[PDB]
């Protein structure tokens, strides 16, 4: 009855999506194909066919064809419908203009068509899930290009996105400030809620809590996959207090231009060290608010919370949740904004998280995923804006963007728009 | 005769209502399939109050289950006592409310409210003598606060004389489970105060304490709380279904419990409530059952009555009891706690005795109390509402659905007046 | 006595008629071979209404199946209950009509109409007391609209006093299945309004809804709809074939249902209609059967009666019933919906009760309603007709077959007058 | 009881006809000869003889003898009656005059005789099916010559024709504009309905939907054969709502001079990618109105529909057809002309399409063939007329036509007649 269209753009989205659908397939008994062995709630994500084949309700799109080609040759080769996997000719070369103006103009129409065919095949449309990188290229131009198209064709339907926000120190591309800011300018008015994750933060978690000194991108993707499974768990499985994807919007977004919650997943514990932990509800709940466990390298205590959503899974007693949250409300270090007396949105589900074979996480009994909106993230934009200003003053790489369909004016507009957003956070963070 | 038609709303209503019908069927000897296998014949005499009859002895509850998402209802029918309901009564939409009152009241529930009435009117028209409508919902949600109040307004405009009693789950003070509760609650109360004859306020925090302190339960599921809410709902409608020494119809309680039109908010209570290990350390007689009913710790609302005064009180007893003890014990409470009862009401206690107790119990008693202490609940909501609304905390989710900022001001002003009215009557004569 | 002679036309008529005879045979205990193996003797007493007798107990339906192509008839005889008909009654041509009224009325059906009468007169002459002719066709096709109206005109000129009742499948408003429906429908109605005593308008869109909403059927074949049409056809002719407390002959309905000569278009309905899973959640008593008959969603015509007023209504009940309830329930409807009944007719309801219900059912009831709301159907056709005719959309297919443009103008004007006449009588006295 | 005389002229008709009768033989259990192994509805197309031999009711005619000779030596050598296969001496050399005036004058009488012998052997005559190329030669001169003869000898009997309309860009003959226009001028008043197909369009479908990078003319012919099988399916097999060949005339032809519907066949899907498709009624119905699936390279949305016929096959529920068409009526992009409120003619048949062994199409359950009349085809004539005007201004190839029985006047008359037809579409396409 419910549905979600997963759109994965760029290398980050495709690789993250692979972890997601590997986890979804496990959670429903699917067999790496559309087949189910000789399991009833898959309707939200997986379509059905008379042959017994389940077709994922996802679209894998990339202007580069290397990563998507690996899927077509991987173990999930027979899972996706071939027309869903859309591949362009040449990549955007880490250039926002190429993804948005020149290359994206030749592929945006094709992906939109497949979405349209999926959209009218749903009993009722609930929203979208967008996975993309913030670094740049397809993840910035194409995603911004695709998001604006959706805002018109589907209007008021929900559009959730998970983004690989740039890390403070670690960086992989030299022109991230240009692409990261440009996508933000063109996506603020077209996105409902954006969930942020940084590789450095998950690297810290993977080595600080999981006893692994060699994190690969596969490790991070599986950690991100668990977060998405919890967010969409309410639709997929039964529970005591369900939460829907349309609720996150009003629960975490107090103002239209401030919709960037952080992400957290508490029971990130190694198998060996799980034997020495009780893993009760109160302790995992308190773990969420520690700086050491945020999936975005931004310390919450530098600012004020303004909205939090707690999504519990497994054998969870609601009474403990009531007690656990109240004590957190008592702590003077965990500061909530003045104008939000009601801070927490609580959802409880009976399905414990499933551990992927070969994974690093332990066989946990109960888990919690926290989606917290905080003014602390304003610092991250300030750092990103500071980097952007340095390069633009010298016109460090402008000629690449100007010569591929963009204009010098857009750089100024994007930075000025970000400046207002940084100012907007300050107004929200001050009372009287 | 005196048939009651049951109306649900939101996730909370269906969950509580589902447990409500499990208990009602149990005391009437109705199987989950719908057949009757009871022992006593009295439970079958007045079964028309809640059930409709069909061929082969199948009894169909006169319930309407509705929500803006199919998930909760799908759970209800799949679960035990889910096949009992008539399928036509499940009126559900596809896109759920996002916990915003505006969507469930103006935009989403607007296009579904008409279908619900088509089922209610067919149900209501099939009653020999319609007594009223019983509604269960939650004020903190979207479907409950929005659609529930929408249904109430339509019914009160279509059955003005019938009694509309609502069992509403009120937001707790300690911790919330929805960020925008103040907006939803204030908007809902702006509707209830005008279109319902009696509302029973219950909060989950209170029911957690009852289980923790009294029942000594360590793993309280939401099912456990729903059973307590079911018991109070069952108790208030025992006179209609069983004989007794002194009967109290639903309209009988409202007259004795509602002095003025706008002060129709009660905080219920139930007794006895004992843990499995403490059952052998109680006499289980009338004097002690009355003792804990007025105890502040045995009430299903956060507000403590010690902070205010009782305008009125109702005690619906079940089981064979000495009417003398009921009269004596009730008078005793009136004497000791004379400071806790308003002084311009000479008598504040209404007594009713049903002959048949609930299954497995020799005695039972349901407390209903109209107290000025309930103003504490509304003032707390008003304080939170104004804090958020002072700087447009989450309005755009509401104004974008069709509401206007003027409606919020009217709801707050109406909420403030109700708090003032309760305070005015807490002062003695002259 | 009171024999009825059945006439088919077009693909639609043969399909509906084939299912009509399967049901009629079933309730009379007639095997597909033609033998009788019924249990009750009443079903054999009045079998002469629809069947003729032969040696060895074979019973031959008094049906005439005709169409301009052999394909549909070849299917009829090959299918179940196809061997029952007498071969001589299959009057078929070789070149079918291309869905153009002109071909089936003036050119193609003209050279075949004479043969059909030779079979009708032989059939009609064999009746002890001829009551009338029953015709089933579709107004949107060529053979039905053209040849069916051609047959009607010939019979009405040869049996002026007998009653001609037609069950016509009317084009639906939502979606069409023939591009030139407005031309065919308007030309056919120009003929029916003058040469038939009562027409029962049914549209496939309405019958899809009845299956989707009420019967909860997910794969509705055209056979499913034909069964519903068969049931209403069977119901209206139960008095002639079975005993009852209060009988209603076909001519009895027309007098009570046709105030003025030109207003002889009804929209039928049937009850009860329940899904296999919802059978156990109904009392299946008189009060509820009458409840859904007047419901707008349980009518086999697109027009909703709420948009107009009932000039007259007929309710033909089947099975052993309390005549008091029938009178009481019918009066109750007259009271609540007094705004839905015309005011210059003091009584609008005609009641008839046949003693024997349809196979497998304890109770049944067939609704017939003459409402001014049916003007909506004709105005919609008039709107589509004028849009096409304003710029000669498809005339050359019609003018080339022998028609003239003046005939189209006359048909439209006559259609417009009928809409006006219905509207004139929807205004109260003075 | 019903009948159809199939006349195949030119190389295109003969090769297309071979695919048709290969498919018809499969659909009835025939064994590549007139024999049936140790199957009752063949009477429409196949005559019967006491020996058990079924003689196709078709005439293969060509002024060239190469293609027909291949049939006489092919697997269907023993299927056709020898006198049906009529072969001339020399081809028309892609010259309309030779087919119409000089060569055709020596073979038209012979083919007409065989039609006459077939015509009076039918229980009742229902119409003709004419398969021919629009490029020119025999397909233009002989067909126009034959059509005018039929219009007199058989008068008001239906005459349906399937034509290989010239493609916009792809072209195989240099003088197509001369022959394509000339045949149209002499066939407008003698044809009831003309179904158009372009090789480029079917090439696009064959590579865009069927995963074949090497389409041969055999591939296209089989695709065309399926279309004809659906059009004549109502006669051949039982169904819920049958449609006859005389109905297409009044359903698709609003005016005598505008009888050129397009063609579409929805479930054109590869065997491998069929496992990932539900192939329900609503989706295949919506596929018909997409530009990407038209069998004629003319975008419908450039103009307005004026009549559509839907012919469903297989396990089809009429309720879904009612729902599926209504939603299409709702879309504002699918624009129908003002003066046709009633747009759709619906036919349903119970026989699912049969997949020829060695074919490319999948083993579909249900299929739909759409015959849509649209003003968009007016653009195709305009493009064809533009090409004709360029050549004629220079008298590019006139001497060939003038010297073989034709006259300079006919070129002017044909072009002027086409100009009126293009103007006629404009009047139909404008309301008030
Ligand atoms: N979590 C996670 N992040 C990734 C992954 N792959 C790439 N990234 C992030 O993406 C950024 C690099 O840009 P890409 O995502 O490769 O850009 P793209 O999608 O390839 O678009 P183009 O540059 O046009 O090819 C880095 O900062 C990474 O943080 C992945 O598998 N998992
Ligand atoms: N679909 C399809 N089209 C064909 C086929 N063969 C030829 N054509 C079309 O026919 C055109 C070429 O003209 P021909 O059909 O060969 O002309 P002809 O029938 O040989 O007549 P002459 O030129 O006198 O020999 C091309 O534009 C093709 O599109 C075929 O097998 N299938
Ligand atoms: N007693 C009880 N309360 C519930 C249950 N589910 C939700 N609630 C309460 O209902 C509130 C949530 O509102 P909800 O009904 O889910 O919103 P809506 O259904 O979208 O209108 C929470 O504050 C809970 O306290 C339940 O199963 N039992
Ligand atoms: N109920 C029912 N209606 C049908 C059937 N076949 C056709 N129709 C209706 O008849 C209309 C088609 O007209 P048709 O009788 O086939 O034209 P004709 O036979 O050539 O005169 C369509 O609009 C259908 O709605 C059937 O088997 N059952
Ligand atoms: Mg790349
Ligand atoms: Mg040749």
């Amino acid at each position: 009855m419910r549905e979600c269209i997963s759109v994965h753009i760029g290398q980050a989205g495709v690789q993250m999506g692979n972890a997601c659908w590997e986890l979804y397939c496990l959670e429903h008994g699917i067999q790496q194909d559309g087949i189910i062995p000789d399991d009833s709630s898959f309707g939200t994500f997986f379509s059905e066919t008379g042959s017994g084949k389940h077709v994922p309700r996802a679209v894998f799109v990339d202007l580069e064809q290397t990563v998507i080609g690996e899927i077509r040759t991987g173990h999930y080769r027979s899972l996706f419908h071939p027309e869903q996997l859309i591949t362009g000719k040449e990549d955007a070369a880490n250039n926002y203009a190429r993804g948005h103006y020149t290359i994206g103009k030749e592929i945006v129409d094709s992906v939109l068509d497949r979405v349209r065919k999926m959209a009218d095949q749903c009993s009722g449309l609930q929203g979208f899930l967008i996975f993309h990188s913030f670094g740049g290229g397809t993840g910035s131009g194409f995603t911004s290009l695709l998001m604006e198209r959706l805002s018109v064709d589907y209007g008021k339907k929900s559009k959730l996105e998970f983004s690989v926000y740039p890390a403070p120190q670690i960086s992989t591309a030299v022109v991230e400030p240009y692409n990261s800011i440009l996508t933000t300018h063109t996506t603020l008015e077209h996105s409902d809620c954006a969930f942020m994750v940084d590789n450095e933060a998950i690297y810290d978690i993977c080595n600080r809590n999981l006893d692994i000194e060699r994190p690969t991108y596969t490790n991070l993707n599986r950690l991100i996959g668990q977060i998405v499974s919890s967010i969409t768990a309410s639709l997929r499985f039964d529970g005591a207090l369900n939460v829907d994807l349309t609720e996150f919007q009003t629960n975490l977004v107090p103002y239209p231009r401030i919709h960037f919650p952080l992400v957290t997943y508490s029971p990130i514990i190694s198998a060996e060290k799980a034997y020495h932990e009780q893993l009760s509800v109160p302790e995992i709940t308190n773990a969420c608010f520690e700086y050491s466990n945020q999936m975005v390298k931004c310390d919450p205590r530098r600012g004020k919370y303004m909205a939090c959503c707690l999504l519990y899974r497994g054998d969870v007693v609601p009474k403990d949740v009531n007690a656990a949250i109240a004590t957190i409300k008592t702590r003077k270090s965990i500061q909530f904004v003045d104008w939000c007396p009601t801070g927490f949105k609580v959802g409880i589900n009976y399905q414990p998280p499933t551990a992927v074979p070969g994974g690093d996480l332990a066989k946990v009994q109960r888990a919690v995923c926290m989606l917290s909106n905080t003014t602390a993230i304003a610092e991250a934009w300030a750092r990103l804006d500071h980097k952007f200003d340095l390069m633009y003053s010298k016109r460090a790489f402008v000629h690449w963007y100007v010569g591929e369909g963009m204009e010098e004016g857009e750089f100024s507009e994007a930075r000025e728009d970000m400046a207002a957003l940084e100012k907007d956070y300050e107004e929200v963070g001050t009372e009287s | 005769m005196r048939e009651i038609v049951h109306l649900q709303a939101g996730q909370c209503g269906n969950q509580i209502g589902a447990k409500f019908w499990e208990v009602i069927s149990d005391e009437h000897g109705i199987d989950p399939t719908g057949a009757y296998h009871g022992d006593s014949d009295l439970q079958l005499e007045r079964i028309n109050v809640y059930y409709n009859e069909a061929t082969g002895g199948k009894y169909v509850p006169r319930a309407v289950l509705v929500d803006l998402e199919p998930g909760t209802m799908d759970s209800v029918r799949s679960g035990p006592f889910g096949q009992i309901f008539r399928p036509d009564n499940f009126v559900f939409g596809q896109s759920g409310a996002g916990n915003n009152w505006a969507k469930g009241h103006y935009t989403e529930g607007a296009e579904l409210v008409d279908s619900v009435l088509d089922v209610v009117r067919k149900e209501a028209e099939s009653c020999d003598c319609l007594q009223g409508f019983q509604l269960t919902h939650s004020l903190g949600g979207g479907t409950g606060s929005g659609m529930g109040t929408l249904l109430i307004s339509k019914i009160r405009e279509e059955y003005p004389d019938r009694i509309m009693n609502t069992f509403s789950v009120v937001p707790s003070p300690k911790v919330s489970d929805t960020v925008v509760e103040p907006y939803n609650a204030t908007l809902s109360v702006h509707q209830l105060v005008e279109n319902t004859d009696e509302t029973y306020c219950i909060d989950n925090e209170a029911l957690y304490d009852i289980c923790f302190r009294t029942l000594k339960l360590t793993t309280p599921t939401y099912g456990d709380l729903n059973h307590l809410v079911s018991a109070t709902m069952s108790g208030v409608t025992t006179c209609l279904r069983f004989p007794g020494q002194l009967n109290a119809d639903l309209r009988k309680l409202a007259v004795n419990m509602v002095p003025f039109p706008r002060l129709h908010f009660f905080m219920p209570g139930f007794a006895p409530l004992t843990s499995r290990g403490s059952q052998q350390y109680r006499a289980l007689t009338v004097p002690e059952l009355t003792q804990q009913m007025f105890d502040a710790k045995n009430m299903m609302a956060a507000c403590d009555p010690r902070h205010g005064r009782y305008l009125t009180v109702a005690a619906i007893f079940r089981g064979r009891m000495s009417m003398k003890e009921v009269d004596e014990q009730m008078l005793n409470v009136q004497n000791k706690n004379s400071s806790y009862f308003v002084e311009w009401i000479p008598n504040n206690v209404k007594t009713a005795v049903c002959d048949i107790p609930p299954r497995g119990l020799k005695m039972s008693a349901t407390f209903i109390g109209n107290s000025t202490a309930i103003q504490e609940l509304f003032k707390r909501i008003s304080e939170q509402f104004t804090a958020m609304f002072r700087r447009k905390a989450f309005l755009h989710w509401y104004t974008g659905e069709g509401m206007d900022e003027m409606e919020f001001t009217e709801a707050e002003s109406n909420m403030n007046d109700l708090v003032s009215e309760y305070q005015q009557y807490q002062d003695a004569t002259a």
